[PDB]
RNA sequence: AUCCGUAACUUCGGGAUAAGGAUUGGCUCUAAGGGCUGGCAGCCGACUUAGAACUGGUGCGGACCAGGGGAAUCCGACUGU
RNA sequence: CGCCGUUCCGAAGGGACGGGCGAUGGCCUCCGUUGCCCUCAGCCGAUCGAAAGGGAGUCGGGUUCAGAUCCCCGAAUCCGGAGUGGCGGAGAUGGGCGCCGCGAGGCGUCCAGUGCGGUAACGCGACCGAUCCCGGAGAAGCCGGCGGGAGCCCCGGGGAGAGUUCUCUUUUCUUUGUGAAGGGCAGGGCGCCCUGGAAUGGGUUCGCCCCGAGAGAGGGGCCCGUGCCUUGGAAAGCGUCGCGGUUCCGGCGGCGUCCGGUGAGCUCUCGCUGGCCCUUGAAAAUCCGGGGGAGAGGGUGUAAAUCUCGCGCCGGGCCGUA
């Protein structure tokens, strides 16, 4: 059964810290505790070990990722930019 | 302590230069021959009372013997 | 098509002889009642001949050129096949699957592969076979 | 019920003061101080989470008085690297060395044409 | 402790043991909740819950243990010092 | 007076496998030791710093007015040493050819022999090897759930002693052992192996969670086994009854130390799995394995080098301890 209407994971904090801060931290709490599909082995096991450190329990690979998400939008953009500059550099 | 299974191995143990004595212990179910060597007390457990007497004669001459009670 | 044939050089992947190079003597792709899986009888170099150089004397070269061989039956999954083939004629009357019954025949089987390998080693042919894999 | 005391002057419950209860021929409970739990070796591959097999799990200074057979496995790298990663290194070493011959041959052929 | 019941307001998490009621002993029973061996049979068992009769000068969380409550105003968000 | 500084403005190594030149000795055969030269050489920081951290290895019984894991009895174990360090075992002892013999085998030559088993996980009593290199252990937080083993508690019976008994109570109370180390076997755990190939998906936990990167199902392997059995070891300890003495004797005897059940119970421990962190929860001494293959060992025996195997030999000083 649905146990809360809107707090969800930030129901652990009760009434404290304010609705907007709890609303903000809810987005991060879901993402930083999610299990992502590993791109090396395909199993949904990519889990955060520390801030910025993501580890897959199946293939044992470790990845330098984002603080709360597996990869950041900034890092994804930079990889494409570095890929494009590499082609032009050697044509 | 080490436990000896066969009579031959006990006799070899009883003839060792470091063997110091042999104790005979008589129980209700077995007779135990224990030879005090340098490191271990070796024990032969015999369930046949007849074999115990045959073995008791076969012990080396010089080796001191004690019957426990 | 099929390639696990006699003379094929294979790498032992599992067991006491992992990383040793061997040669298929007899291949059984369909298995048997004793070994339902696919297996081959192989002969292999337990100990490789040592490196020899012109600075070494005749008697030292002969000492370093002695090979210790092994004879084994292997599951196909425990072998890595290679593109190399090695055509030493190994007497099959002595090197066969019946040598695993008594060590007297197994000693002859290993003696047979020892002599044939050493003779083939000294010719300089099949150099890759007689070089240890460095992994 | 009988209540226990330490048999040494370390009155504190530290990692080196662990005990187990033992009944004696005198029919009493005393403390026996246990030895720390030893660990089997970790594979040198740095990848496999499990520990190795065929090796005694003892404190590191106990290995000195064990025979060699108790501290390794009859296999290349045995007792230091897992079986799974020894199979991988054999294939990797062989397969990579073949590609060097493949790449070298193409380079020689290209130079031959050039 | 069990059973019922619970408002304003709210950051929807609370407020909340909100507030407000009823019950509680002893004794004799009933039902349900399992394991082992070979839709059944036999043999073992662990405390629980619910229900009913009877019963005492309405006494029963009998000692001990154990929140008074509500409506508001000021200040500081809170926990912490 | 000194202070800063601890790798920073430093010619910071007094070591070594091995090789070559000598000198001395001895179980004078030849080996040690020793001097020089050659060769090789990161550690990169003296030293101090914990009676709760790291750190090999000792337990049971008895004993005093006062000490005992220290004394005595018994049973062990670690470290170091001995090559005059001894004995076994391993290395080790095979095959071809030629003679002799009916054969068993015996002689002569020529070759091999730094072990062997398993498909595998890995196993076996050892099972050569240096500079160098890689790795492991020491060595890792807090919290939750669950499971295994113990001690304790509880329940049903047998004993032995005691209490109550005006009435009742086959009753109530007490007590009813087995050390370390070795061997074996339960039990627990495995992200270990082999066959095979799975959707009508299945397996599975309190929760989870797992699978074509190989699930179920079969058959194996390994680690811990503090549990039980066995040697220890009944000889001891305890209970009870009965005898002795100088009677201040480890005094001597009989009997007993037995059979089952149960639990989200409490304590300890081992293990599995999860959660939390903008917190990620020591270092070192010390020990080990592996990779490599410089070398050494004997020429078929009187076998050698060598051995982390089994025995055996010697030693462990100093300070604390009521
Ligand atoms: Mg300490
Ligand atoms: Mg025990
Ligand atoms: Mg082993
Ligand atoms: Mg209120
Ligand atoms: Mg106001
Ligand atoms: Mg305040
Ligand atoms: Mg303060
Ligand atoms: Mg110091
Ligand atoms: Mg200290
Ligand atoms: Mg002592
Ligand atoms: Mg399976
Ligand atoms: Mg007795
Ligand atoms: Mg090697
Ligand atoms: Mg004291
Ligand atoms: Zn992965
Ligand atoms: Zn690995």
């Amino acid at each position: 059964a649905k146990r809360t209407k809107k707090v969800g994971i930030v129901g652990k904090y009760g009434t404290r810290y304010g609705a907007s801060l709890r609303k903000m931290v809810k987005k991060i709490e879901i993402s930083q505790h999610a299990k992502y599909t590993c791109s090396f082995c395909g199993k949904t096991k990519m889990k955060r070990r520390a801030v910025g450190i993501w580890h897959c329990g199946s293939c044992m690979k470790t990845v330098a990722g984002g603080a709360w998400t597996y990869n950041t939008t900034s890092a994804v953009t930079v990889k494409s930019a570095i890929r494009r500059l590499k082609e032009l550099k050697d044509q | 302590p080490r436990k000896i299974e066969e009579i031959k191995d006990f006799l070899l143990t009883a003839r060792r230069k470091d063997a110091k004595s042999v104790k005979i212990k008589k129980n209700k179910d077995n007779v135990k021959f224990k030879v005090r060597c340098s490191r271990y007390l070796y024990t032969l457990v015999i369930t046949d009372k007849e074999k115990a007497e045959k073995l008791k004669q076969s012990l080396p001459p010089g080796l001191a013997v004690k019957e426990l009670k | 098509g099929k390639f696990m044939k006699p003379g094929k050089v294979v790498l032992v992947l599992a067991g006491r002889y992992s990383g040793r190079k061997a040669v298929i003597v007899k291949n059984i792709d369909d298995g048997t009642s004793d070994r339902p899986y696919s297996h081959a009888l192989v002969a292999g170099i337990d100990r490789y001949p040592r490196k020899v150089t012109a600075a070494m004397g005749k008697k030292k070269i002969a000492k370093r050129s002695k090979i210790k061989s092994f004879v084994k039956v292997y599951n196909y999954n425990h072998l890595m096949p290679t593109r190399y083939s090695v055509d030493i004629p190994l007497d099959k009357t002595v090197v066969n699957k019946d040598v695993f019954r008594d060590p007297a025949l197994k000693r002859k089987a290993r003696r047979e592969a020892k002599v044939k390998f050493e003779e083939r080693y000294k010719t300089g042919k099949n150099k890759w076979f007689f070089q240890k894999l460095r992994f | 019920v009988q209540r226990l005391t330490y048999r040494r002057r370390l009155s504190y419950n530290t990692a080196s003061n662990k005990t187990r209860l033992s009944r004696t021929p005198g029919n009493r409970i005393v403390y026996l101080y246990t030895k720390k739990v030893g660990k089997a070796p970790k594979s040198a591959c740095g990848v496999c989470p499990g520990r190795l097999r065929g090796v005694r799990a003892v404190r590191p200074k106990v290995l000195m008085r064990l025979s060699k057979t108790k501290k390794h496995v009859s296999r290349a790298y045995g007792g230091s690297m897992c079986a799974k990663c020894v199979r991988d290194r054999i294939k990797r070493a062989f397969l990579i060395e073949e590609q060097k011959i493949v790449v070298k041959v193409l380079k020689a052929q290209a130079q031959s044409q050039k």
